[PDB]
RNA sequence: GGUGGCCAUGGAAGUCGGAAUCCGCUAAGGAGUGUGUAACAACUCACCUGCCGAAUCAACUAGCCCUGAAAAUGGAUGGCG
């Protein structure tokens, strides 16, 4: 990419939120998407197969250009997967009585959560995101009988695991 | 409430040398000699500092709103200072969509020319104050450089200009034409 | 907020002064709030960095304590942005080293520091003619195929003298990148010492 | 057409402006208070409208 | 920052609107005051720092004047003042 209009592999990296099937309304990424050789239909029909056999309530979606070749992997996000954590998959066409559900344990669930929150966080070791992804709840409310609420004030595990 | 006392001092550089006759001061460096009477504000204004180091107002029975003007002498007085040291530079930078504003200084600084500030035939012309030399500039393309001792004669005269390149009967959030001051400075900085 | 709280940093700074005898003075000058979270998970097996305000100026009530002394050389550097950065493992300079990361470079007009600053007779790269920086100053130069070069050397600006505007602007254009020492270190306290960087100082 | 850092000169001479409700006068940025004697001095100000 | 957070998708990733709604890095940064932006950004503001040196600020309430306050043969604190 450099004085005159160079490349040299294509391993450039392109960002996509959202997904119910696909796209296809005379739609998907465009502007980044074509001019980059890509396309806007086979490397978005080619996006289901991966971003699919469950995903369908919103998507994280990195997409790896290599020459005219778009990898489509889901990568997780930390509400996302506490949306996935839930008493699942109602999905479209009712649905209905809404998305702010919301009764979800997610006991150690949350600890495979805090998991795998792959590096992004900066991370005091658990203790401390087992609070922070702990605290951005609204849907589920903590473990089976309890409340986010009372968590955050302790937490008698993981911590010393996790290092 | 009066306040028994309130006062300040200048600190005078030793280039200057003010010399206040009664209660005009004078003050003389190297660019030239100005001169200012505070035959009005009514203080007390001693030269305490010898060898020449302090002028001092006072102000003293004075309540709220004459207690102000200490500091405002106070300030001419500065103002003087660095007027008849350094010496003041207000540049004026034209601006415009269309017609170029079109200056021309006309016998040392004194006539400030301008055609065509939109379209306009109407030539205005401008004066400035005695010891205010405009000039047009170089280095710079649409540029004026008002030089003088006086901040006060400076400072009409710029605005002189300013003023008499108004826009009428439009939108002058649109209409964003004229010569306006860009850069109040010095001649010489130190 | 601010009789408790405030009471409160008093007791965290007053540990660390005891319980860590060796303090690094750290100027951060330009800085983000994303670079401080990177550079503290970067030293986290290492450092512990502190961010005060005026109030460290409190080594004076550290020094109340009917008990130390040599706290008084700490006087002089509690001024103009500064925090401490305590450490249990040091060991001389070697973690004080691999700290210096990438920064200024910089350079501005009105600055002075550090030694003899060159332009080694390498060819520029910018786009044709692009001379008037050169040509401003002094330099011979000379178009052979498209790009330019410098054929000849010499030192722009010596140890001492100010740096213009013009000067500044060029060497910068060029890449090359001097003049900076902010956010990495300003004085070093170990024991009652007094370093100094100019240059035994680690 | 006309340089940004020269328009954003004019503007701050005729656009960035304070203007009193009662009196129309118009006014400095800063201005919690109007001059006018006229209007009674009011501070019912408002910015002055930025051109779409 | 965790962070296209949630609702809303028409866009609202802090921001036409609302439930809300809390941690990390903490220093300190509101899951946001605004600009504005389709949304951002970019900017700004809370918060918090850097530099300076001692008084500072806000809401009320009153005293005095200013405004509200506009009429017809010329013009009346009695006049002069
Ligand atoms: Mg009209
Ligand atoms: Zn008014």
């Amino acid at each position: 990419m450099p004085p005159k209009f160079d490349p040299n592999e294509i391993k450039v990296v392109y960002l996509r939120c959202t997904g119910g099937e696909v796209g296809a309304t005379s739609a998907l990424a465009p502007k980044i998407g074509p001019l980059g050789l890509s396309p806007k239909k086979v490397g978005d029909d080619i996006a289901k197969a991966t971003g699919d056999w469950k995903g369908l309530r919103i998507t994280v979606k990195l997409t790896i250009q290599n020459r005219q070749a778009q990898i489509e992997v889901v990568p997780s996000a930390s509400a996302l997967i506490i949306k996935a954590l839930k008493e699942p998959p109602r999905d479209r066409k009712k649905q209905k009585n809404i998305k702010h559900s919301g009764n979800i344990t997610f006991d150690e669930i949350v600890n495979i959560a805090r998991q795998m929150r792959h590096r992004s966080l900066a991370r005091e070791l658990s203790g401390t995101i087992k609070e922070i992804l702990g605290t951005a709840q609204s849907v589920g409310c903590n473990v089976d009988g309890r409340h986010p609420h009372d968590i955050i004030d302790d937490i008698n595990s993981g911590a010393v695991e996790c290092p | 409430m009066k306040t028994i006392l309130s006062n300040q001092t200048v600190d005078i550089p030793e280039n200057v040398d003010i010399t206040l006759k009664g209660r005009t001061v004078i003050v003389k460096g190297p660019r030239g000699t100005l001169r200012r009477d505070f035959n009005h504000i009514n203080v007390e204004l001693s030269l305490l500092g010898k060898k020449k180091k302090r002028l001092r107002v006072d102000k003293w029975w004075g309540n709220r709103k004459e207690l102000a003007t200490v500091r405002t002498i106070c300030s001419h007085v500065q103002n003087m200072i660095k007027g008849v040291t350094l010496g003041f530079r207000y540049k004026m930078r034209s601006v415009y969509a269309h017609f170029p504003i079109n200056v021309v200084i006309q016998e040392n600084g004194s006539l400030v020319e301008i055609r065509n500030f939109l379209g306009e035939k109407y030539i205005r012309r401008v004066r400035m104050r005695p010891g205010v030399a405009c000039s047009v500039s170089q280095a710079q393309k649409d540029e004026l450089i008002l030089e003088g001792n006086d901040i006060e004669l400076v400072s009409n005269s710029a605005a002189l200009i300013q003023q008499a390149t108004t826009v009428k009967n439009k939108d002058i959030r649109k209409f964003l034409d004229g010569i306006y001051v860009s850069e109040k400075g010095t001649v010489q900085q130190a | 907020d601010r009789a408790t709280w405030k009471s409160n940093y008093f007791l965290k700074i007053i540990q660390l002064l005891d319980d860590y005898p060796k303090c690094f003075i750290v100027g951060a000058d330009n800085v983000g709030s994303k670079q401080m979270q990177q550079i503290r998970m970067s030293l986290r097996g290492k450092a512990v960095v502190l961010m005060g305000k005026n109030t460290m100026m409190r080594k004076a009530i550290r020094g109340h304590l009917e008990n130390n002394p040599a706290l008084e050389k700490l006087l002089p550097h509690i001024r103009g942005n500064v925090g401490f950065v305590f450490t249990k493992e040091d060991l001389t300079e070697i973690r004080d080293m691999l700290r210096a990361n990438k920064v200024p470079a910089a350079a501005r007009a009105g600055a002075i520091a550090p030694c003899e600053v060159t332009v080694p007779a390498q060819n520029t790269g910018l786009g044709p003619e692009k001379t008037s920086f050169f040509q401003a100053l002094g330099i011979t130069t000379k178009i052979s195929r498209g790009t330019i070069e410098i054929l000849s050397d010499v030192q722009l600006i010596k140890t001492g003298d100010k740096v213009g505007a013009s000067e500044a602007t060029l060497l910068n254009m060029l890449n090359i990148s001097p003049f900076s020492f902010g956010l990495v270190i300003q004085q070093v306290f170990d024991n009652g010492s007094i370093y100094n960087p100019e240059v035994l100082d680690i | 057409i006309i340089e940004p850092s020269l328009r954003q000169l004019a503007q701050k001479y005729n656009c960035d402006k304070m203007i009193c409700r009662k009196c129309y006068a118009r006014l400095h940025p800063r201005a919690v208070n109007c001059r006018k004697k006229k209007c009674g001095h009011t501070n019912n100000l408002r910015p002055k409208k930025k051109v779409k």
